[PDB]
RNA sequence: GCUUGAGUCUCGUAGAGGGGGGUAGAAUUCCAGGUGUAGCGGUGAAAUGCGUAGAGAUCUGGAGGAAUACCGGUGGCGAAGGCGGCCCCCUGGACGAAGACUGACGCUCAGGUGCGAAAGCGUGGGGAGCAAACAGGAUUAGAUACCCUGGUAGUCCACGCCGUAAACGAUGUCGACUUGGAGGUUGUGCCCUUGAGGCGUGGCUUCCGGAGCUAACGCGUUAAGUCGACCGCCUGGGGAGUACGGCCGCAAGGUUAAAACUCAAAUGAAUUGACGGGGGCCCGCACAAGCGGUGGAGCAUGUGGUUUAAUUCGAUGCAACGCG
């Protein structure tokens, strides 16, 4: 509904999952789809292919809004950092621009202790 | 690493330019570095150890410049 | 082996049709080093196949192959606590050998009377896309599709 | 008396040197909302945990505490410990050029005094993140551990206490002398800065090597070389830096510091192998790709056992068991 024309794609790439959320330019979320909810539970949702399917399903569920342009805002590391954007072009959207947002502290909070 | 897609352009050109911007900014290196706490005594030792390699390996190829192998 | 590279042997074509693709089929089907009692099984089942349906004996056999050839398959490898299965492509020469091995192995499990009759039934089902020799082809294609992330 | 040691004055240079006070941006967490749906998080794999009371994601507003990405560099400063955003106030040391001045005022230093990471202690604040103790979930034969989900003291501030670290170039301070090379950083002099230049001279510092020294490894003008002055310490391993005593401390404990008994060794560097859940390269039916078997059934045969008057003796991981 409401026939939104311009949207924003928020790819929350991580080392363990990938959450794709398509919002309008004002931040309101219109629909979402993750990698682990796509039938890729376990060690298959880390893979960059599982994140591609998330971009496909998130391209759906916004069919009603009829978006025609997308800005991609990638966040974090992880395999689903590249294979998600190209699936948002193979899904028929137009990528107006790509912006990398990522929390990089200027030596702020103390990170967790090293794994052994 | 913001990349704006210009006019009269392909897409795979833009995506390759996005990686180049991100690789030049060292985003993934910084994220991987800040994952766990590196003790100050291991951050200083890891810096001097990697500079010792930088010096010797440059002087190792110099001693190997004035040799014939066969 | 780990060092040498071996050139494949030469196989004499069958007497009845002169086709080397069938000559391997009687080799794979033969057990116990007796070509004479196996070439009878292959020839009888081809006449039963051609007479029952389709045109000719050489094209009736080829159609049965085409449905059961695998185009992709998994090759297992181990990484950590468990084992992974990366999918790989099949070279055309291996594609044929995998097809005839599946047909014969899936014709020995049928409950019919004679192997000449079980084989003729299986080449029929393979052409019409039924049976259990084509089910294995779909199984292999599924194991490659379910692990497509591990390419 | 003297100025070649030491120090004072004039002019500049560089610097995370120290104490106090403000301020900036990124990020984590929390609080109040909007959109929005069924998952999020985690792992080698899972589960505990959070979520349909609507989490995770995304946008807006706010409050808080801690640390200062890039610059950043075997770079700089400090006696050592140590010091990293930006600005102001107070302040110590170093170095260089040309002069002037004092005229041995110097070096070391038992007791003594001061400074001294982190943890820890006391009183009062603060508390985002992280995280001893603690609880749960896994792994496991067990796992009061590593791994995961949470989490209190502590980490932060003011003022006192503690006084120890692999407090380490395992190398006390000061002075003189003794072939070289390539660098870093910071001043200065001369000339064609006439053009990203050339030649000298000082301070500090990283690397490689010469004579020499060293048990060897190695040090090598910043000596572990050649000498002089002063101080601290050592005298086989264990018991033991322990007991008792003294001093110190709120406590934890620190410092000074033995003996009986016991062994003939303990130790350093290097050498040849072997080994590694260290690395690289290569091979073998070693694996992978396939075919047919053994393990189940009946029988043959050999061997362990039990049996018996004897069930003759031998071989008994691979490399004994249809073997002598
Ligand atoms: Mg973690
Ligand atoms: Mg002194
Ligand atoms: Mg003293
Ligand atoms: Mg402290
Ligand atoms: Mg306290
Ligand atoms: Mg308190
Ligand atoms: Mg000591
Ligand atoms: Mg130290
Ligand atoms: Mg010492
Ligand atoms: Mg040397
Ligand atoms: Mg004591
Ligand atoms: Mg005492
Ligand atoms: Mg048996
Ligand atoms: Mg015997």
């Amino acid at each position: 509904r409401k026939q939104v024309s311009d949207g924003v794609a928020h790819i929350h790439a991580s080392f363990n999952n990938t959450i794709v959320t398509i919002t309008d330019r004002q931040g309101n979320a219109l629909g979402w789809a993750t990698a682990g909810g796509s039938g890729f539970r376990g060690s298959r949702k880390s893979t960059p292919f599982a994140a591609q399917v998330a971009a496909e399903r998130c391209a759906d569920a916004v069919k009603e809004y009829g978006i025609k342009n997308l800005e991609v805002m990638v966040k974090g590391p992880g395999p689903g950092r590249e294979s998600t954007i190209r699936a948002l072009n193979a899904a028929g959207f137009r990528i107006t621009n790509i912006t990398d947002v990522t929390p990089i502290p200027h030596n702020g909070c103390r990170p967790p202790k090293k794994r052994r | 690493p913001v990349i704006k897609v210009r006019e009269n352009e392909p897409f795979d050109v833009a995506l390759r330019r996005f990686k180049r911007s991100c690789e030049k900014a060292g985003v993934l290196a910084e994220v991987r570095r800040r994952e766990f706490y590196e003790k100050p005594t291991t951050e200083r030792k890891r810096a001097k150890a990697s500079a010792v390699k930088r010096h010797a390996k440059k002087l190792a190829r110099e001693n190997a410049r004035r040799t014939r192998l066969y | 082996p780990r060092r040498r590279v071996i050139g494949q042997r030469k196989i004499l074509p069958d007497p009845k049709f002169g086709s080397e693709l069938l000559a391997k089929f009687v080799n794979i089907l033969m057990v116990d080093g007796k070509k004479s009692t196996a070439e009878s099984i292959v020839y009888s089942a081809l006449e039963t196949l051609a007479q029952r349906s389709g045109k000719s004996e050489l094209e009736a056999f080829e159609v049965a192959l085409e449905n059961v050839r695998p185009t992709v398959e998994v090759k297992s490898r181990r990484v950590g606590g468990s084992t992974y299965q990366v999918p790989v492509e099949v070279r055309p020469v291996r594609r044929n050998a995998l097809a005839m091995r599946w047909i014969v192995e899936a014709a020995r499990k049928r409950g019919d009377k004679s192997m000449a009759l079980r084989l003729a039934n299986e080449l029929s089902d393979a052409a019409e896309n039924k049976g259990t020799a084509v089910k294995k082809r779909e199984d292999v294609h599924r194991m490659a599709e379910a692990n497509k992330a591990f390419a």
